[PDB]
Protein backbone atom coordinates (compact mmCIF):
# COMPACT_ATOMS: atom_id res chain seq x y z
CA UNK A 1 0.00 0.00 0.00
CA UNK A 2 1.20 4.09 -0.81
CA UNK A 3 -0.30 6.13 1.97
CA UNK A 4 -0.75 10.00 1.71
CA UNK A 5 -2.44 11.37 4.41
CA UNK A 6 -6.05 10.22 4.80
CA UNK A 7 -5.32 8.64 1.28
CA UNK A 8 -4.07 4.84 0.33
CA UNK A 9 -3.62 2.70 -2.43
CA UNK A 10 -2.69 -0.66 -2.93
CA UNK A 11 0.08 -0.86 -5.57
CA UNK A 12 1.51 -4.26 -4.96
CA UNK B 1 15.47 35.20 -21.07
CA UNK B 2 12.99 32.94 -22.61
CA UNK B 3 14.63 29.94 -20.86
CA UNK B 4 15.18 31.04 -17.42
CA UNK B 5 11.55 32.37 -17.56
CA UNK B 6 9.80 29.08 -18.76
CA UNK B 7 11.03 27.48 -16.62
CA UNK B 8 9.85 29.66 -13.40
CA UNK B 9 6.17 28.37 -15.18
CA UNK B 10 7.20 25.17 -14.91
CA UNK B 11 7.99 25.26 -11.16
CA UNK B 12 4.33 27.11 -11.20
CA UNK B 13 3.03 24.07 -13.03
CA UNK B 14 5.03 21.79 -10.77
CA UNK B 15 3.22 23.99 -7.85
CA UNK B 16 -0.17 23.50 -9.40
CA UNK B 17 0.27 19.33 -9.83
CA UNK B 18 0.69 19.47 -5.71
CA UNK B 19 -2.17 21.84 -4.55
CA UNK B 20 -4.63 20.08 -2.50
CA UNK B 21 -7.45 20.86 -5.34
CA UNK B 22 -5.11 17.99 -7.47
CA UNK B 23 -4.53 16.01 -4.45
CA UNK B 24 -7.36 13.54 -4.81
CA UNK B 25 -5.85 12.05 -8.11
CA UNK B 26 -1.87 13.65 -7.88
CA UNK B 27 -0.90 12.24 -4.72
CA UNK B 28 1.12 8.81 -5.59
CA UNK B 29 2.98 10.83 -7.60
CA UNK B 30 4.30 12.94 -4.84
CA UNK B 31 7.42 11.13 -4.03
CA UNK B 32 9.87 8.24 -5.28
CA UNK B 33 7.81 4.71 -5.72
CA UNK B 34 9.28 3.12 -2.80
CA UNK B 35 9.93 -0.28 -3.58
CA UNK B 36 11.20 -1.99 -0.93
CA UNK B 37 8.60 -0.59 1.20
CA UNK B 38 6.08 -1.93 -1.13
CA UNK B 39 7.33 -5.19 -1.51
CA UNK B 40 7.68 -4.60 -5.80
CA UNK B 41 10.54 -6.86 -6.61
CA UNK B 42 9.35 -6.65 -10.28
CA UNK B 43 9.25 -2.48 -10.67
CA UNK B 44 13.13 -2.10 -11.60
CA UNK B 45 12.43 -4.73 -13.85
CA UNK B 46 10.12 -2.81 -15.50
CA UNK B 47 11.11 0.94 -15.03
CA UNK B 48 14.59 1.70 -15.83
CA UNK B 49 14.11 5.40 -15.09
CA UNK B 50 12.22 6.11 -12.14
CA UNK B 51 10.29 9.69 -11.71
CA UNK B 52 8.24 11.54 -9.19
CA UNK B 53 7.05 15.01 -8.62
CA UNK B 54 9.39 15.52 -6.03
CA UNK B 55 12.64 14.39 -8.10
CA UNK B 56 11.09 16.98 -10.16
CA UNK B 57 11.02 19.34 -8.07
CA UNK B 58 14.87 18.61 -6.83
CA UNK B 59 16.07 18.86 -10.57
CA UNK B 60 14.38 22.43 -11.31
CA UNK B 61 15.90 23.48 -7.90
CA UNK B 62 19.23 21.91 -9.00
CA UNK B 63 18.75 23.72 -12.42
CA UNK B 64 19.20 20.40 -14.42
CA UNK B 65 16.55 21.41 -16.88
CA UNK B 66 18.01 22.81 -20.05
CA UNK B 67 14.29 24.02 -20.68
CA UNK B 68 10.86 23.79 -20.48
CA UNK B 69 10.73 21.06 -22.72
CA UNK B 70 13.23 18.68 -20.39
CA UNK B 71 10.74 19.42 -17.62
CA UNK B 72 7.89 18.52 -19.87
CA UNK B 73 10.09 15.18 -20.66
CA UNK B 74 10.09 14.18 -17.13
CA UNK B 75 7.00 14.73 -15.99
CA UNK B 76 5.62 12.54 -19.53
CA UNK B 77 8.06 9.77 -18.10
CA UNK B 78 6.77 10.00 -14.43
CA UNK B 79 3.20 9.11 -16.25
CA UNK B 80 4.80 6.62 -18.66
CA UNK B 81 6.07 4.85 -16.17
CA UNK B 82 2.93 4.13 -14.28
CA UNK B 83 1.22 3.56 -17.26
CA UNK B 84 3.92 0.80 -18.21
CA UNK B 85 4.19 -0.74 -14.41
CA UNK B 86 0.30 -0.93 -13.33
CA UNK B 87 -2.59 -3.22 -14.86
CA UNK B 88 -4.41 -0.71 -17.66
CA UNK B 89 -7.50 -0.61 -15.50
CA UNK B 90 -5.59 0.15 -11.85
CA UNK B 91 -7.29 3.38 -10.02
CA UNK B 92 -3.75 4.21 -10.12
CA UNK B 93 -3.46 4.66 -14.03
CA UNK B 94 -7.03 6.53 -13.89
CA UNK B 95 -5.25 8.63 -11.47
CA UNK B 96 -2.57 9.61 -13.35
CA UNK B 97 -4.46 10.61 -16.39
CA UNK B 98 -6.45 12.60 -14.59
CA UNK B 99 -3.26 14.70 -13.67
CA UNK B 100 -1.86 14.70 -16.98
CA UNK B 101 -4.76 16.11 -18.08
CA UNK B 102 -4.21 18.88 -15.70
CA UNK B 103 -0.11 19.31 -16.44
CA UNK B 104 -1.12 18.59 -20.51
CA UNK B 105 -3.49 21.54 -20.34
CA UNK B 106 -1.20 24.06 -18.56
CA UNK B 107 1.82 23.40 -19.97
CA UNK B 108 0.24 23.58 -23.66
CA UNK B 109 -1.12 27.22 -22.61
CA UNK B 110 2.62 28.18 -21.32
CA UNK B 111 3.27 31.70 -23.03
CA UNK B 112 6.21 31.08 -25.96
CA UNK B 113 7.68 34.09 -24.80
CA UNK B 114 7.33 34.95 -21.14
CA UNK B 115 9.85 37.07 -20.29
CA UNK B 116 7.67 39.60 -22.72
CA UNK C 1 -9.40 5.19 -0.47
CA UNK C 2 -10.22 7.91 2.01
CA UNK C 3 -10.51 7.88 5.67
CA UNK C 4 -13.29 10.35 5.72
CA UNK C 5 -15.36 11.02 8.62
CA UNK C 6 -14.98 7.01 10.63
CA UNK C 7 -16.18 5.85 6.73
CA UNK C 8 -13.24 4.50 4.52
CA UNK C 9 -14.42 5.67 1.32
CA UNK C 10 -12.94 5.05 -2.51
CA UNK C 11 -12.85 8.27 -4.02
CA UNK C 12 -10.02 7.00 -6.84
N1 LIG D 1 -0.74 -4.90 -5.07
N1 LIG E 1 -11.82 5.71 -7.43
Amino acid sequence: WKYWRKYVLKIC
Amino acid sequence: SKVSEQLKCCSGILKEMFAKKHAAYAWPFYKPVDVEALGLHDYCDIIKHPMDMSTIKSKLEAREYRDAQEFGADVRLMFSNCYKYNPPDHEVVAMARKLQDVFEMRFAKMPDEPEE
